[PDB]
């Protein structure tokens, strides 16, 4: 309470984090329906930290609160809390959600994530792993039977134990290395070696434990190091096919398919004829040359990188011009991370 | 019980012990350590100094004809050159449960270099040396310090280059200790003062007085063309570690300082290239990795580690696409680097050849 | 016919396309100079006429870099502010002449243990249409040229 | 009996620093409540806390371990709080505690 | 499409728009330079080959400001005339690159304890169409860069 | 075999030579037909060293192997191994061969060179 025009003093212990967001990381912190600590608003938007401690002024410990608090302290712009039985309703309604993070949540977020992928909203899910320790006699095909076999998700096993002692769901640690990588290196670089500060894993993972969980369903360890501490260590999705392995090339094609979808809806009600098929083809081509130039594609000429076709005998038919349908088929080559660095030493010079 | 803000006086304290800092000799003593609080019974704990040992573990442990020697072996470790000193308390020998889970707990901690289990029982060490023998040939950089019983290798680790045996049991004012707790100390003293490329074989052992068996030259002459590395007694000097060979009889990996130079260089290159993992596998990254190895190998050569005179005779780093790789190997996401070095071998034989003709 | 794959073998390289690897990160710079290799000279003359000319010991390079001021976080202030009387994070400098795509090195100038000794502010002038350019100078011990 | 405010010199350091910051920011009252003023107030506190650290008052080794000053609109405030005419600043410090117990522990074994 | 809110994030900043906070007042200046961060160099060589290169102690900045002569009261003469053998009102200098409206800081250069050491008169010339510009030089102890 | 995403170490002794070729030196390393050590492909192309030790991963000593190994360590681009009774078939078919080198070979390479 402020009364007189002077300078006021207080010692109520508060904290406040700044905002250093990126536009390609707008998550969906899904929480369980079996929870009375949350505000009964089913969907709510949190643009920064100073608004999140107005709705929730006291520090909790629950899995939705150590997930948002570890989000906002690494930048992080707006982000959502939705019930686990309403995430299909909120993806379809706010139009800028680029991530679904299961903040200590399963068995129906896994279901309703598979709902929105078949509807094709270009989302990328971030799931969790086991909360108690995997043994070592685990037979990994029995642990990752639960998880979807879609290329739009990743799992990230070791749970967090941030400085207050509370548990962090490892969908929030893995979404904290996506804020700091889309800001810094872009969406095409793998989110792995980015250091997330103020958290420590609950358990420890040896190199020989991660080696059986690397191929297949790709459990994506969180590991601490001397130097770059408590990074996430592994950047693979839930499918080991040779094009939708590697988390970054999937999010590189989400943002390509969506920045061309939002740049070419401003060309509706044009005549569906040959001048329109040109200014499609030079609007796609101008976008991808801004993208090839900042190191996001592969090949050292723009003919090496992308192609695009739209037209009469290329990709459409006269049955489809007369009912409106414009089909724009693009093909583009992305880069791959260097995952294994083999040092082979010798004795002779 | 301090409440008055003055100065307090106690009169029957024990003298404290100093600890050094080293990064190339961090051992894992597997012995019969008795904890105070029982949560650290089957795990590996870090013991940064002797003061950390007295708080976490029971350091007195009164005897009953059996005598506890695990706390005595660590005091001789810090007297000979301390370290971060990981411990694994393993009570009896025949429990094949915790010994099967031992090599998986070593890999979870990042920084173990030496093993060196300091226990006076003979069948206790054979169960430990057999459980650790499969982890020595897996390129992880460990180095076992075994102990002979009557003048031969303990046969769980026969001829691997990662093993250095040390024969004579060393007596303390008299209980006889296996020398691995002391030799793990003198590795950290030698590496801090001279480097890993120096042979750790003229260090006078602090603490202890005399060995259990005074070894002659003629029985060392049948032992030193194996890796036995006798602790000798010299009258002017005391107890000197005398021998720097490994179990491998090859011309390449015969000596300890040649072997631990390559283990330490591979460990420090590996810690330098892990920021370059999940980078784009392009030719720009391959030159950033080549320079990070070339900067490391240059500052080993200019401090005397590598045996060269030009720095093109000491080392080389090679990476490329026509060289060391194929295009099918980039596409599966790996880079292949060829690094070579040239180490110098110690002088272990001096022939005098006197005369009186001139 | 010159068949531009032969231009990539036997024509010289211009100076406008370069990547500066600064420790473990890439930082965009505008200028980069001073990556010299200089020796001293030992001389000895006797009365008979023998002049003996010898290279001395090589002295330290002084590398100066300059980049523009951006609205975010100043990474070059954060590396010259972390000086405590001896203690500076030395970094490895790599300045590589690159192709136009930016993905492969033509020739590189490597710098071993560099630490900042100066950082100049931009010159503020109300009658000038220029960009705010900081200029940092570095001091190291060795300059290496790798060609590939 | 709290661990924070147990000692006299830790308590009177915070009382004296809050008193001297308050005397320094009273010229910045009835200024326009804009982002230019918030940086003029942040620097006036940062200049004061730096010259406490370099004369030994604060327990730090880097001057980012001794103190911090934070002000902004996304940080420490909301837009509804600027409109009612106030700025909110978060200042933290780290003081050093005195040695009041000395234990000697004599012996004669060496 | 570049969408100018992205220009305010990732394009560099020019040098023609700046506010100089001089103590507790804003004074309009034309130029401002010399806000450098300079260190000295310690060197040590032994006979074995080890060169040891270290940052020394940082020396004092010399900041020069210049503004025009106005018909009112000269505030820079009133601050250099109040010298009594040691005694000068030290001031905090803040030179902030600002937006075009003048209401928010992009990046700032702070200067801790500055006091005037010189003040030059304008050059009077009967054949010149110029403005009378005084140029004051300051001496301080620390230069700080805050970015926000 | 690579399993986990870290940094790997090995000590298998390998060698690798770079490529610094010229376009006017594309040889024809003709070898004898009386040889079972070679791969039974009658004509095969070797663009660099890292492809030649895939077909022949172990160091031989025969006259076709000390000829190619002394070729690739001085630069050397692509180059051919052909049987001594097939060099007239390979000169007429690849169109860039500028040299015929008899790698320990006579009495029919001398004949088919005159062809």
């Amino acid at each position: 309470t402020t009364t007189y025009p002077g300078v006021y003093l207080s010692e109520d212990a508060v904290s406040s984090f700044s905002v250093n967001s990126a536009a390609t990381a707008v998550p969906l912190f899904a929480y369980d329906s079996e929870n009375t600590n949350t505000i009964n608003k089913p969907i709510q938007v949190f643009r920064n930290w100073a608004e999140f401690t107005v709705e929730y002024p006291t520090p909790l410990e629950d899995a939705f609160y150590t997930s948002l608090s570890l989000w906002f302290m690494h930048g992080g712009g707006k982000c959502y809390l939705v019930n686990e039985a309403n995430i299909a309703d909120a993806v379809a309604q706010y139009d800028d959600i680029t991530l679904i993070v299961a903040a200590g949540t399963d068995t129906t977020t896994y279901t309703a994530f598979t709902t929105v992928v078949g509807q094709g909203y270009r989302i990328f899910g971030l799931f969790d792993g086991p909360k108690e320790k995997i043994a070592g006699t685990a037979k990994p095909d029995e642990v990752m039977e639960e998880y979807p076999t879609s290329p739009f998700g990743a799992v990230f096993y070791p749970w967090g134990t941030l400085a207050s002692g509370a548990a962090v769901p490892p969908s929030a640690i893995a979404a904290a290395s996506i804020t700091q990588t889309d800001r810094t290196r872009g969406v095409w670089k793998a989110p792995a070696n980015q250091a997330v500060n103020g958290v420590t894993p609950a358990f420890a993972v040896s190199d020989d434990f991660q080696g059986k969980y690397n191929q297949g369903k790709a459990l994506n360890m969180i590991r601490t190091f001397s130097g770059q501490g408590t990074v996430v260590w592994g950047a693979r999705t839930l499918e080991d096919s040779d094009n939708w392995r590697y988390i970054p090339v999937r999010r590189l094609f989400n943002a390509v398919e969506r920045d061309i979808q939002k740049s070419l809806n401003k060309l509706v009600f044009e005549p569906n004829s040959q001048p329109t098929w040109q200014r499609v083809k030079a609007a796609v081509d101008s976008y991808l040359h801004s993208l090839w130039q900042q190191g996001a594609l592969a090949g050292n000429t723009p003919a090496d990188a992308w192609f695009v076709q739209v037209g009469k005998d290329l990709t459409m038919t006269q049955e489809e011009i007369n009912q409106g349908k414009m089909i724009i088929k693009i093909g583009l080559a992305a880069v791959r991370p260097a995952e294994f660095i083999i040092l082979q030493f010798s004795q002779d010079i | 019980v301090t409440s008055v803000p003055g100065v307090y006086i106690e009169e029957d304290a024990s003298p404290a012990m100093s600890v050094s800092a080293s990064a190339t000799a961090v051992p894992l003593f597997v012995a019969r350590f008795t904890p105070l609080k029982p949560e650290l019974a089957g795990v590996i704990t870090r013991i940064g100094s002797w003061l950390d040992y007295t708080i976490l573990f029971d350091s007195n442990v009164p005897s009953s004809v059996v005598d506890p020697t695990a706390s005595v072996a660590l005091r001789l470790y810090f007297q000979n050159g301390g370290g971060p000193c990981y411990l694994y308390p393993l009570e009896k020998a025949d429990d094949n449960g915790p010994l099967a889970a031992l090599p998986d707990l070593i890999d979870e901690v990042g920084e173990i270099t030496l093993l060196a289990s300091p226990d006076p029982d003979e069948t206790y060490r054979t169960a430990v040396y057999g459980a650790l023998a499969a982890s020595l040939d897996q390129h992880k950089g460990y180095f076992l310090l075994a102990d002979s019983v009557n003048g031969d290798a303990p046969s769980a680790v026969g001829g691997s280059a990662q093993v250095a045996v040390y024969y004579p049991n060393v007596e303390v004012p008299p209980l006889s200790l296996p020398p691995s707790a002391l030799i793990a100390g003198v590795y950290g003293k030698t590496d801090g003062e001279r480097g890993v490329w120096k042979a750790p074989a003229n260090v006078v052992l602090n603490g202890v007085s005399d060995v259990s068996v005074r070894v002659t030259n003629e029985q060392q002459a049948e032992l030193n063309p194996k890796g036995i590395n006798v602790i000798r007694h010299f009258s002017d000097r005391g107890l000197v570690v005398w021998g720097s060979r490994t179990q491998k009889d090859d011309d390449d990996w015969r000596y300890i300082p040649v072997r631990r130079l390559f283990d330490a260089a591979e460990r420090d290159i590996k810690k330098a290239l892990q920021p370059m993992v999940f980078e784009p596998n392009s030719q720009l990254t391959w030159k950033r990795v080549q320079t990070a190895i070339d900067n490391y190998l240059y500052r080993l050569w200019q401090q005397g580690a590598l045996a060269g005179n030009k720095a093109e005779e000491a080392y080389f780093v090679r990476v490329g696409k026509g060289i060391t790789m194929t295009q099918d190997e980039i596409n599966q996401g790996k880079m292949i680097i060829q690094v070579g070095m040239a180490a110098v071998r110690p002088a272990e034989f001096i022939i005098l050849k006197f005369t009186q003709d001139m | 016919a010159i068949t531009a794959d032969d231009i990539a073998v036997q024509y010289p390289i211009p100076t406008y396309r370069f990547i500066v690897t600064l420790g473990d990160e890439q930082v965009p710079f505008t200028s980069a100079s001073g990556l010299d290799i200089n020796f001293d000279t030992i001389e000895y003359r006797d009365g008979t006429g023998n002049w003996f000319k010898m290279p001395g010991q090589r002295q330290a390079p002084n590398i100066t870099l300059s980049k523009g001021v951006f609205p975010g976080k100043n990474a070059m202030y954060e590396w010259i502010n972390a000086i405590q009387l001896n203690q500076v994070e030395k970094k490895d400098i790599m300045i590589s002449l690159t192709n136009e795509a930016g993905t492969e090195v033509l020739v590189s100038w490597n710098v071993s243990n560099a630490f900042p000794t100066s950082l100049t502010s931009p010159s503020f002038d109300a009658t000038s249409n220029e960009i705010a350019v900081q200029q940092i100078t570095l001091m190291a011990d060795r300059v290496t040229i790798q060609t590939a």
